RNA sequence: UAGCUAGUAGGUGGGGUAACGGCUCACCUAGGCGACGAUCCCUAGCUGGUCUGAGAGGAUGACCAGCCACACUGGAACUG
RNA sequence: GGCGUAAAGCGCACGCAGGCGGUUUGUUAAGUCAGAUGUGAAAUCCCCGGGCUCAACCUGGGAACUGCAUCUGAUACUGGCAAGCUUGAGUCUCGUAGAGGGGGGUAGAAUUCCAGGUGUAGCGGUGAAAUGCGUAGAGAUCUGGAGGAAUACCGGUGGCGAAGGCGGCCCCCUGGACGAAGACUGACGCUCAGGUGCGAAAGCGUGGGGAGCAAACAGGAUUAGAUACCCUGGUAGUCCACGCCGUAAACGAUGUCGACUUGGAGGUUGUGCCCUUGAGGCGUGGCUUCCGGAGCUAACGCGUUAAGUCGACCGCCUGGGGA
RNA sequence: GAGGGCGCUUACCACUUUGUGAUUCAUGACUGGGGUGAAGUCGUAACAAGGUAACCGUAGGGGAACCUGCGGUUGGAUCA
RNA sequence: GGGAGAAGGCACGCUGAUAUGUAGGUGAGGUCCCUCGCGGAUGGAGCUGAAAUCAGUCGAAGAUACCAGCUGGCUGCAACU
């Protein structure tokens, strides 16, 4: 699925230092990333059903956290989208 | 999910008592040991504990006579589908006043007959024979 | 029957009214109602209470008493 | 009141609205509960009475009108606000198993057809037959070739998927699942009308493909008949792409999630400890099969993978035919 | 002279009229299924392994029940 | 996409005002920038100017002439140009 480096990487950037594994912000990173990676993937193929379904869940699953995030504090769900260009 | 702890507690009870287990513990909360406590002074159960800390353990140690469950039913009334509330003037009583039922009250949870001598409602937990 | 909606819903002012209000008029705003059933269609006078029912309901609203409504059909003032 | 088989769980999923919600302190007092004041026409109903000889009847005072509105209070519960909390949930690390998906490549068996060799009169088919095929040399056999489909053995109440469903081998991209310690977010959770997607087979559009199987079609038989079962052939269609269709006994005929309740023997896949002292041994987790205990059930049965014992949400049922 | 009234004149509007819709009740040659009987004709599909296991979905055929193709389920008998 | 100009209706001249000609459109002198010309913001003079609405006026008649669709329904055949 994804790499060590590149979660790594975004847990390094998203989160309060290099242990905040768990973060709101640090999911909806990781969960973004894999997301626009495959939009690629399913570019082609497309008829991976199967996996897309896995990649409604992590979508649905996205959300959920940005709506728990903004309410509980709203400064860094603003933040967070706009760091990450989504929302129109 | 476990969306009624009270259920919970009532449930593990009722089969405890089914399966001839001597004792049963789960999950403590505040409202859980208000009704031992109740549970306790009416003669149903022997005693009980929250013996834990930061995950608190609540124990109910069961009661038998013969052999016999001290406990015949035990129900939960309201509930989070569906709350009861009652006055004073329409307060159950179980098995024609004999056993009980537990009511939460406006200063606390007792049972029926406590409640009834102290002139006031609330919502009603269970009944219990 | 799933959208109904231009005096439509709000505004400033003129009138009007025993009295407030789109009551009405010009003039701005583009809103208002509705899935918590709007409109549409079918039906019906409403209640105290009545019959049934352990009860909860279900049915129902002659006689009695309370409110509305009509007065050969539709429209209109007039007087007080 | 119900929905395994009587009528009834949507074929499966994600999910907005919506309904539901773990635990500690504080606040608030909306829902709640207690007190009052106003109100709730009287008649009626009821209670205790008076009255006409009784009684219908009439009536007196009280009950009650359980509702509402406000007002002063209660704080256990539910809620709204704040601060949290780690045991639900999710993230990160190392790993394990798998016909999970999508794409590309390839492999070896087989059947069909074309070319060729040898060889002689039958093949083939059936209950028996005949159609058909064969002296223009079939079938049988050897050789070379073309092409499509499917992947023997392993292969297993074996495994994976949310269902549909998914099996030769290699790679590429990719989803889910489980275990071990440990760290992290700190109620982010459950469920879903609407909606949105998935969805066997057959069918359908367009263009490719076509070996084998095979609706239709045709023949030969069986038969009282034989629009069939059997036989010789055979078109769609089965295959690929892209798009529809949206259905099945889509079944466990059992919706989803979480908690609790005696046991026995297996299969499968993790992992701790053990002298692997040698296939083994004991533990702890995931899935699964069979039998059963209580209880449940109308019975059949179900039986920790419930049809037991509770809890939140959904779907759906209301005699048969007609439909 | 005010002012009134009058009559006319504008507005609004009922009775009524023209075109066009939508909705309902009744009816209609002919026509599709559906139901019921008197126990007719034809057959014999299902029930037993119902004499080709049965059914679901689907597609084609066929006087009819039905036969046949593909997939699915067991709610199929017989399994030394 | 259509059918559709379906079908069927209200309007129509003239005049004053709102505004002696409004909106617009065209765009002078003034001015200032000019890397200075066939250059440029500012500028709204003058020019030109449709409809609209309030109120009047007229004949029998205001799309007044020329000019310029008849429209509706059942159906045969052929797709269509
Ligand atoms: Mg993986
Ligand atoms: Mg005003
Ligand atoms: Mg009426
Ligand atoms: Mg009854
Ligand atoms: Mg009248
Ligand atoms: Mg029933
Ligand atoms: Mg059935
Ligand atoms: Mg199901
Ligand atoms: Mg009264
Ligand atoms: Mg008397
Ligand atoms: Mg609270
Ligand atoms: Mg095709
Ligand atoms: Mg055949
Ligand atoms: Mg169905
Ligand atoms: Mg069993
Ligand atoms: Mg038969
Ligand atoms: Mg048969
Ligand atoms: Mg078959
Ligand atoms: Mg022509």
């Amino acid at each position: 699925s994804l790499s060590t480096e590149a979660t790594a990487k975004i847990v390094s950037e998203f989160g309060r230092d290099a242990n905040d594994t768990g973060s709101t912000e640090v999911q909806v990173a990781l969960l973004t990333a894999q997301i626009n990676h495959l939009q690629g993937h399913f570019a082609e193929h497309k008829k991976d059903h199967h996996s897309r379904r896995g990649l409604l869940r992590m979508v649905s699953q996205r959300r959920k956290l940005l709506d728990y995030l903004k309410r509980k504090d709203v400064a860094r769900y603003t933040r967070l989208i706009e760091r990450l260009g989504l929302r129109r | 999910s476990m969306q009624d702890p009270i259920a919970d507690m009532l449930t593990r009870i009722r089969n405890g008592q089914a399966a001839n287990k001597a004792a049963v513990t789960m999950p403590s909360s505040k409202l859980k040991v208000a009704i031992a406590n109740v549970l306790k002074e009416e003669g149903f159960i022997e005693d009980f504990k929250v013996e834990g800390d930061t995950k608190p353990e609540l124990e109910l140690t069961l009661k038998y006579f013969q052999g016999k469950a001290v406990v015949e039913s035990i129900q939960r009334v309201s509930r989070p589908g569906l709350r009861i509330y009652k006055r004073k003037d329409e307060l159950p009583k179980v098995m024609a006043g004999l056993g009980i039922a537990v009511v939460s009250t406006s200063k606390g949870v007792m049972t029926d007959r406590a409640a009834r001598q102290a002139g006031l409602g609330g919502e009603i937990i269970c009944y219990v024979a």
